[PDB]
């Protein structure tokens, strides 16, 4: 599925994101803060009966809309307790020949900070420099995809992400609408 | 309410077993699921309804449910089935979608290996050391300016081929990189220490 929203939200702000969807009979949210488990947020059924996670069922919002193909999360109040990758999932099940379908989102990075936005600047390294940005994440793609190896972004004193990428680098950083080549 | 071993390991060719212990308002009356996850990448059914799997999902995976307790399993195994494993399941009690803590399945039998090591200079001030390729997955790294010991490094983490990669940085003033005839990434995996040097 296709997931879209802010990957920035700030503290006691909301934080919304879509997923489109062409069918299923349930759908849901769930999160991942960095390095941990797996968190249920909510599901609707196609009925409209509705679950939230009884630790969160205050703050959140979902809503499904079949025939505008979109189902939405919202989550207000966040805290730095909200930072994480939320997908939204949605449950087909044995539909044709096919049996279990159930299909995920690719997952949004969502980090919850008061922090500005800042793209990053571009070195020549051979390899791409991708430095001073906020938040994560940054992409990078090579014009060529064999030989390409990007590496895990470092946090420096600074409170700002670079990274490395080895093997033209397009340095895609979305939080900041930035694309280098 | 679902728990899971934080790890596994299994040998390639061979089977590991992944056990999910619950109570009676949801492992007890209701269908477990399983999901692989790779990392970086979205959960992937592997099982429903307690044993069934999803088209696409290889028959290496199966799955049982043995009262409160369900387990994953998993034969022929390769490298590639390296991941973070969650059980699923409703809790009646809790109206709510509840999920295991995970398991991290590792598999052995990969040799050790010595690193790849990168270092950049500073385009016409940043120091870029890339480590790549090894395994085990822990690197000492030091830093020299000519001979004499702003350094920020990566922890280790895995790459997709299940070896392991990190990055050090080294933050200095064009003024300060001038100023020395050399600068070098030393890096220490397995009491084997490689140098990498680039000079102003
Ligand atoms: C036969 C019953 C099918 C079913 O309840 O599926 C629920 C899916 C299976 C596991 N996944 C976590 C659930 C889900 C999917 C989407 C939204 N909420 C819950």
């Amino acid at each position: 599925l296709l997931e879209s929203g802010p990957g920035l939200v700030k503290p006691s702000e909301t934080l919304s994101l879509t997923c489109t969807v062409s069918g299923g009979s349930i759908w849901g949210w769930i999160r991942q803060p960095p390095g941990k488990g797996l968190e249920w947020i909510g599901s609707i059924y196609s009925s409209g009966s509705t679950y939230y996670n009884p630790s969160l069922k205050s703050r959140v919002t979902t809503s499904v809309d079949t025939s505008k193909n979109q189902f939405s999360l919202r989550l207000s109040s966040v805290t730095a307790a909200d930072t994480a990758v939320y997908y939204c999932v949605a449950w087909f099940g044995d539909l044709l020949s096919l049996k279990g379908v159930e299909l995920w989102g690719q997952g949004t990075l969502v980090t919850v900070s008061s922090a500005s936005t800042k793209g990053p600047s571009v070195f020549p390294l051979l390899g791409c420099l991708v430095k001073d940005y906020f938040p994560e994440p940054v992409t990078v793609s090579w014009n060529l995809t064999s030989g390409v190896h990007t590496f895990p972004a470092v946090l420096q004193s600074s409170g700002l992400y670079s990274l490395s990428s080895v093997v033209t680098c397009n340095v895609d950083h979305k939080p900041s609408n930035t694309k280098v080549d | 309410e679902l728990t899971q071993p934080p790890s596994a390991s299994g040998t390639p060719g061979q089977r590991v077993t992944i056990s999910c212990s619950g109570s009676s308002s949801n492992i007890g009356s209701n269908y477990v699921y399983w999901y692989q996850q790779l990392p970086g990448t979205a959960p992937k059914l592997l099982i429903y309804r307690n044993n069934q799997r999803p088209s696409g999902v290889p028959d290496r995976f199966s799955g049982s449910k043995s009262g409160t307790s369900a387990s994953l399993a998993i034969s022929g195994l390769r490298s590639e089935d390296e991941a973070d494993y969650y059980c699923a399941a409703w809790d009646d009690s809790l109206s709510a979608w509840v999920f295991g803590g995970g398991t991290q399945l590792d598999i052995l039998g990969q040799p050790k290996a010595a690193p790849s090591v990168t270092l950049f200079p500073p385009s016409s001030a940043t120091l870029v050391c890339l480590i790549s390729d090894f395994y085990p997955g822990a690197v000492t790294v030091a830093w020299k300016a000519d001979s004499s010991p702003g350094v920020e490094t990566t922890t280790p983490s895995k790459q997709s081929n299940n070896k392991y990669a990190a990055s050090s940085y080294l933050s200095l003033t064009p003024e300060q990189w001038k100023s020395h005839r050399s600068y070098s990434c030393q890096v220490t995996h397995e009491g084997s220490t490689v140098e990498k040097t680039v000079a102003p």
